[PDB]
C-alpha cells in the first residue's frame, strides 16, 4: 500500500 | 519526545507526521500541501470536525498521539 511519513521541526 | 499525528487521505494514503507539541500545525498542513502540489488555499483541515486554523497547535487543541486529522476540499462552485 503506500505510507507517507513527513517530519516537521520548529526552532524557538 | 515527539507525538505521532496521522492524516487520513480521501485515497485510502496513510500520513504519519512526527512533530513537536509545541510545533505549529501550520506548518503540518503546508508540508502535506507542498507534496500534493497545490495551494493550501484550495484544501481544507478539519479535527474533531472542526476546522483548524494558522494558530493552532497539538497542546492547544488537546490532541493525542495517532490523533487523526481529516483532509477535505473547497468546493470550486
Amino acid at each position: 500500500d503506500t505510507a507517507g511519513c513527513i517530519v516537521i521541526s520548529d526552532s524557538e | 519526545d515527539h507525538i505521532n499525528l496521522k492524516v487520513a487521505g480521501q485515497d485510502g494514503s496513510v500520513v504519519q507526521f512526527k512533530i513537536k507539541r509545541h510545533t505549529p500545525l501550520s506548518k503540518l498542513m503546508k508540508a502535506y500541501c507542498e507534496r500534493q502540489g497545490l495551494s493550501m488555499r484550495q484544501i481544507r483541515f478539519r479535527f474533531d470536525g472542526q476546522p483548524i486554523n494558522e494558530t493552532d497547535t497539538p497542546a492547544q487543541l488537546e490532541m493525542e498521539d495517532e490523533d487523526t486529522i481529516d483532509v477535505f476540499q473547497q468546493q470550486t462552485g
